[PDB]
């Protein structure tokens, strides 16, 4: 369990947007998309977010570009599917 | 000084302004005046400190 | 005079209004078959009402 | 990019007058009839207040006829009857109209306080009234013959004048005429002609009207808002479900009292159709359209005329205007309270075995609250088939569920609560534990900050669902997360009876007892000598410790020596984590003291040291207190033994007295203050004689003879460590319990002789009896009087939030140390600590700067100006805050549950007013009506008058009720002078100069002129000092801070002096005249730039002026500030709180500031 915030509040000033950002990382590994950055102890993903925030691997500008990534990640895949529309025209 | 506040005169005057108190706007009576205060202090009816 | 509340603005308006008397009943039903009457007989006087009839 | 159609996510609401087109708009369908079901079947009769056709089904997906019965069948209007066959659901949503006859009066219109037609047609309100009830003709459109347009005429004079005049000229009667008048009306004309007429004649009676009535017009005007809509041609319908028939028990139905009245006006409505029909006279239409008009009326808001009944009910019918009202003065169920799922509650015991970040959860509550989450656990290992064998086997409690709960409990928070919440830790954030029984575990510690006892108090528990709420829940309401009340720096998790019973004793030296004089290696074997009975726990001994200072640069120095301490001390020294210097253990450990300890700790270790230091405090001090065996005996009570004799010599004084009266030495009144004073005397005597022997009589020996130390008696280490129990009350245990007073408060002279311990007998009890009652009375009264406090405060701020970062001002208060009369009621250091300094402060010598600008002044940057001499810094405050519409974190100040400066978007104003309540139960002109009359600026009974300008002065005229007051300034001119009541005895010299705001006069002062004459820092210094002399007077502690944004709400509006853009004596916030100043100073109009005053409004008369129109509906008077607003057309943005929790969204502060903030730079532009 994590018993205190304090040292994510560390990693992150503003201690709202703290919670904020573990949320959305939570819920990155809740609704799976992907997986733990750090060892899970049995810690919910609630838990297990805050750990990835202490540890400095995981906040806004990380985050933001891992999933501006995953955008083309996608666009690469769908490249050869969408110019196939070209009967818009 | 009582009597100089007194808007009324004879004993009609004033049962016209007590039954016009106690159910004002309506046009007072001389028997509605008259019944009205008898029926408030004085009737054995509607009345009584035991 | 206004005290509201229109059961009595209703109970002093209709108050003015003055009791007939028993031949001024005959007066104003009179009135009315000169009235009627009146109406009928004009409808008489037309040709399409009949034609129509 | 086609912006939209339907639905999205809608911002801001507008709210104005309804046109008869608009009202048919929403209605789907006429009702045509008063009558609701058929009596047999309970379906619906056709174009009635309840139907099918007009509203919807009545069972989901399903004609009334029952020809479609199918789910496919939707967008069908049947053939038969028109019902489109979709949701019951819509019954709720679809209104209705009904077409009025005769026009009629909207009653919230005629009768709000000023009346909307009154004062539109300018038109006072009885003529419209006498108009609308046909006492009397009134004109419209007089043109030019004989008569004006509002003019107002009787029946023969209506006549003669149409005798005189039959066309250009126009009367009618009714609301008809009402309407006509109405419409008629150009605004436009009016607005030049009133223009012109302003700008002619000079008088104030004249311009001021004017000038108001113009402002109100071309408001009314660009609302949007056309005056006809102020009478009501169509009538709305509710929908049917939001008025239900539905039936009950019994083959009983039960509807509202809206079907009372909706059958009422469309029964006398269709009926004045039928009467049209007829041809009646008028006399008996005329009947029936003031019938018509009552029954309207009676609907939209009840209690205007009649006080219409329900139907065999005496209690009067609720109307619209009570549905939206609600009841308990204002509460619109967003405030009063609403019930919510995935909760609980129970008795509370105690758990000291609980870390104080957790707490004890019942087994079958935690099992009934996670319901949903342990389905979907079991379905998701494959331990249930179904959700619906889920169930079955939660509900069968088999033995499997146990662990999964065990799983979806582990890092799962839940929310507790008590009902007085009152401070923000009134709720608060721990870890389940699951627990047999039916009791609610709660850790010790955190008993204080709910005050919460043991004797019966229930908690509440509620679970946070969403992901954010729990880690809102484990971020912010944690309990580790707040140490610290909001209020002050100081640790709310301060250690409370039982365990500073046990830490006092344990740290403690009696005179002799064993291994006295010794010495020992360190604190292992001190213990060890102390369970194994060689050694007693309280003996003077020197042992070597190895204690550590930080001191160096983020490192810890170490260094051993021999301390003179005692066993105990050797002992808890253990448990000080780190840094800690042994000094701080080396006390006697009293309650103040154990504070500073965590304190101390948490300013230099840090938080999570902190907070097992915390734990481990109180565990040790729970098993220290245990094994200390401290009790409670008959004979722990000592009295004096001199007692008897106080009492005879006291009671000899009273006979001394009494002779002197006998003989007429002296008066009465005077007989009762001198006997009064001796027996006030003789307690003080029995008092102090009680509190030595209680207190120093031990009296022991070590190796000599004699010696004596503090007494070890239980009840005295009790009251002394500060466990439980004070003077106050051992003085009524052991010596006499002081004098009562007869509830007049006239003070009876002859007092309780007697104590507790002793037997009190009948007359002593009875006159007791009054103490307990008034003061059982009055403590219940100060409840609520706290509880109305608190109201109007966070009323007058809430929606204050940090939003910039920094204004940056160089403005700000200068903060000294309170220096009152004698020595320092209180130090500069706290005064100015965790605040941030408005510009660089200087040493004896200068060129050497310690604190640079503005930083924040932590404990080292304090104890550094304290090591120095420096007496005067200047601080940045939030009521000098640069910052428009709300306060930048840089203004604030550091102070939080964490000592961190002050968050970006947390909402100041919510807790500086909850700081400010909290303490209010604990408050005793003075007391807590003063500190009421403050925040309300309520000029006092008997003022004083401050000079208004500087310069010599003298007496003026002569007596006629004032004798006048001449100024004579320097330079300027001397046109001012005050009338001053000469029977007022003066002051200020007839022969010296006087300072503007010096003393004229005696007595205290409003606090309006110290803001005029004085300044807006001489003001708000007032208020702060004179609140604070209040609180501190009861030994309450509270920032100044808190009471400094209250203070900023309370000026947050000012009145204009000169011109340029707007009107000349406006009251506006100082935030829009500031900004337009700004603005105005640069580009625009060269300089035009407008100057203006600052204004003191009372917390309770600035709370009246909101923007939004929905949060005035929440605490102000419903029915006028809907209208009042309606009329304007006014366009509620939200942007604030109050509104935002009402409309059910994310509140534009905390965790949602993220969000409100990224809308709203996306509002306003590209
Ligand atoms: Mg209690
Ligand atoms: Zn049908
Ligand atoms: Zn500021």
């Amino acid at each position: 369990a994590r018993v205190t915030v304090q040292d994510a509040v560390e990693k992150i000033g503003n201690r709202f947007d703290l919670v904020l950002v573990a949320a959305r990382r939570a819920r990155q590994m809740q609704v799976g998309g992907k997986d733990p950055l750090v060892p899970e102890e049995n810690d919910k993903t609630t838990v297990i977010a805050l750990r990835e925030i202490e540890e400095g691997l995981i906040n806004n500008q990380i985050l933001d570009v891992r999933e501006r990534q995953e955008q083309q990640e996608q666009e690469a895949a769908e490249l050869q599917a969408v110019t196939a529309i070209a009967e818009g025209r | 000084e009582t009597l100089r506040v007194d808007p009324t005169n004879d004993r009609l005057s004033a049962l016209v302004e007590i039954y016009r108190m106690m159910r004002p706007g309506e046009p007072p009576t001389r028997e509605a005046a008259e019944s009205l205060f008898e029926n408030l202090f004085f009737s054995e009816d509607r009345y009584d400190l035991s | 005079g206004r005290t509201t509340d229109p059961v009595r603005m209703y109970m002093r308006e209709m108050g003015t209004v003055e009791l007939l008397t028993r031949e001024g009943e005959i007066d104003i039903a009179k009135r009315i078959e000169d009235g009627i009457n009146q109406v009928q007989c004009s409808v008489a006087e037309y040709p399409e009402a009949i034609t129509y009839l | 990019l086609k912006a939209q159609t339907k639905t999205e996510e809608f911002d801001a609401i507008k709210i104005a007058l309804a046109s008869p087109d608009m009202i048919r708009s929403w209605s789907f369908g006429e009702v045509k009839k008063p009558e609701t079901i058929n009596y047999r079947t309970f379906k619906p009769e056709r174009d009635g207040l309840f139907c099918a056709r007009i509203f919807g089904p009545v069972k989901d997906y399903e004609c009334l006829c029952g020809k479609y019965k199918r789910l496919k069948h939707r967008g069908v209007i049947c053939e038969k009857c028109g019902v489109e066959v979709t949701q019951t659901k819509v019954r709720r949503e679809r209104m209705g109209h009904i077409e009025l006859a005769s026009p009629t009066a909207h009653i919230w219109f005629l009768k709000s306080l000023p009346s909307r037609i009154g004062l539109l047609l300018d038109m006072p309100l009885r003529d419209i009234e006498r108009v609308l009830y046909f006492e009397s003709y009134v004109v419209i459109e007089g043109g030019m013959t004989n008569l004006e347009r509002q003019q107002i005429l009787t029946e023969e004079q209506y006549l003669d004048a149409l005798e005189e005049f039959g066309d250009e000229f126009d009367a009618k009667m009714g609301a008809e005429a009402i309407q006509a008048l109405l419409k008629s009306m150009d605004l436009e004309q009016e607005c030049e002609q009133l223009r012109e007429e302003l700008n002619e004649t000079n008088s104030e009676t004249k311009r001021k009207k004017l000038t108001k009535r113009i402002k109100l017009l071309e408001a009314f005007v660009q609302s949007g808002n056309k005056p006809e809509w102020m009478i009501l041609t169509v009538l709305p319908v509710l929908p049917p479900d939001l008025r239900p028939l539905v039936p009950l028990d019994g083959g009983r139905f039960a509807t509202s009292d809206l079907n009372d009245l909706y059958r009422r006006v469309i029964n006398r409505n269709n009926r004045l159709k039928r009467l049209l029909d007829l041809a009646a006279p008028d006399i008996i239409v005329r009947n029936e359209k003031r019938m018509l008009q009552e029954a309207v009326d009676a609907l939209l808001d009840n209690g205007r005329r009649g006080r219409a009944i329900t139907g065999s009910n005496k209690r009067p019918l609720k109307s619209l205007a009570d549905m939206i009202k609600g009841k308990q003065g204002r509460f619109r169920q967003n405030l009063l309270g609403k019930r919510v799922d995935y909760s609980g509650r129970s008795v509370i015991t105690v758990g000291p075995y609980l870390r104080l970040h957790q707490c004890g959860l019942p087994k079958k509550m935690a099992l009934e609250l996670f319901k949903p989450f342990i389905y979907g656990k079991l379905e998701l290992r494959g331990l249930a088939t179904t959700i619906k064998a889920a169930k079955k086997m939660v509900e069968r409690e088999e033995a499997v569920v146990w662990d999964i709960l065990d799983e979806v409990i582990r890092e799962h928070p839940v929310l507790l609560n008590r009902a007085p919440t009152l401070h923000r830790l009134g709720i608060q954030a721990f870890e389940p534990v699951l627990i047999e029984g039916k009791a609610i575990q709660l850790h010790p510690l955190v008993c204080a900050a709910y005050n919460a006892d043991f004797d019966g108090d229930q908690m509440a528990v509620h679970v946070p669902l969403t992901l954010e709420a729990q880690l809102e829940a484990r971020a912010l309401m944690m309990s580790t997360n707040n140490i610290l009340s909001p209020a002050n720096g100081e640790p709310i998790i301060v250690p409370s009876q039982d365990v500073v019973l046990g830490l006092y004793y344990m740290t403690r030296d009696c005179v002799n007892a064993k291994g006295e004089g010794m010495v020992l290696t360190g604190p292992k074997e001190a213990e060890r000598l102390y369970r194994s009975g060689l050694a007693s726990l309280h003996a003077r001994v020197k042992v070597r410790i190895t204690e550590y200072e930080k001191d160096a640069n983020g490192e810890l120095v170490a260094k051993t020596s021999l301390k003179d301490t005692t066993v105990g001390r050797a002992i808890l020294w253990m448990i000080v984590p780190k840094g800690l210097p042994y000094s701080i253990v080396n006390q006697a450990l009293g309650k103040k003291a154990i504070s500073k300890m965590l304190n101390t700790c948490y300013r230099i270790l840090g938080l999570k040291p902190t907070v097992i230091f915390a734990d481990q405090i109180m565990y040790t001090g729970f098993a220290y207190a245990a094994r200390s065996g401290a009790s409670v005996g008959i004979d722990d009570m000592v009295i004096p033994e001199k007692k008897h004799e106080i009492i005879s010599e006291a009671e000899a004084e009273v006979a001394e007295i009494q002779e002197q009266f006998q003989s007429g030495l002296v008066t009465a009144g005077e007989r009762y203050n001198k006997v009064i004073d001796i027996w006030a005397a003789a307690n003080d005597r029995v008092s102090k004689a009680m509190m030595d022997n209680l207190q120093t009589e031990t009296v022991i020996n070590r190796d000599g003879q004699e010696e004596k130390q503090v007494s070890f008696n239980s009840i005295y280490m009790m009251a002394d460590s500060g466990a439980r129990g004070s003077a106050a009350q051992i003085r009524q245990l052991a010596g006499m319990r002081g004098l009562m007073a007869k509830p007049d408060g006239s003070i009876i002279e002859t007092p309780i002789t007697a104590n507790f311990r002793e037997g009190l007998n009948v007359l002593q009890y009875f006159i007791s009896t009054h103490g307990a009652r008034k003061g059982l009375a009055d403590t219940a009264l100060k409840t609520a009087n706290s509880g109305y406090l608190t109201r109007r405060l966070v009323d007058v701020a809430q929606d204050l939030v940090v939003t910039e970062d920094d204004c940056g001002t160089h403005e700000g208060i200068m903060m000294t140390p309170v220096i009152e009369g004698g020595d320092v009621k209180e130090p500069l250091r706290d005064r100015v600590l965790g605040r941030v300094t408005a510009e660089d402060v200087l040493k004896p010598g200068t060129a050497d700067i310690l604190v640079p600008r503005n930083t924040l002044l932590h404990e080292q940057w304090c104890d550094l100006l304290e090591e120095n001499s420096v007496d005067a810094v200047k601080v940045r405050s939030v009521v000098s805050c640069d910052t428009d519409f709300g306060v930048c974190a840089h203004c604030y100040g550091r102070d939080l549950a964490r000592g961190h400066i002050i968050n970006k978007g947390e909402a100041i104003g919510v807790i500086a007013a909850q700081s400010i309540g909290e303490p209010g139960t604990q408050l005793t002109t003075g007391g807590l009506p003063r500190v009421a009359d403050l925040f309300e600026a309520r000029r006092p009974k008997e003022p004083a008058i401050l000079a208004e300008i500087s310069g010599i002065v003298s007496f003026g005229k002569e007596t006629k009720g004032k004798r006048r007051l001449v100024i004579t300034p320097v330079d300027g001119s001397d046109p001012y002078e005050e009338m001053i009541p000469k029977w007022r005895q003066l002051n200020v010299f007839e022969g010296e100069r006087v300072e503007r705001g010096d003393v004229i006069s005696d007595g205290p002062e409003a606090p309006h002129d110290i803001l005029r004459l004085r300044g807006v820092h001489a003001v708000t210094r007032y208020i702060v000092n004179e609140v604070q002399d209040v609180y501190r007077l009861q030994g309450v502690k509270i920032n100044d801070k808190h009471i400094e944004v209250i203070v900023r709400q309370m000026l947050r509006k000012a009145t204009i002096v000169n011109a340029g853009s707007s009107d000349f004596l406006e009251g506006e916030q100082v935030e829009y005249s500031r900004v337009k100043i700004a603005n105005r100073e640069l580009e625009a109009n060269g300089k035009v730039g407008a100057t203006y005053s600052r204004d003191l409004l009372g917390i309770t008369k600035a709370s009246l002026a909101t923007e939004s129109f929905i949060s005035a509906a929440s605490f102000q008077e419903t029915t006028r500030v809907l209208t009042e607003a309606a009329v304007a057309g006014k366009r509620d943005e939200l942007r604030g709180l109050k509104e935002n929790v009402i409309v059910g969204r994310l509140i534009p502060a905390g965790t949602g500031y993220a969000y409100h903030q990224d809308r709203m730079r996306r509002r306003a532009a590209g």
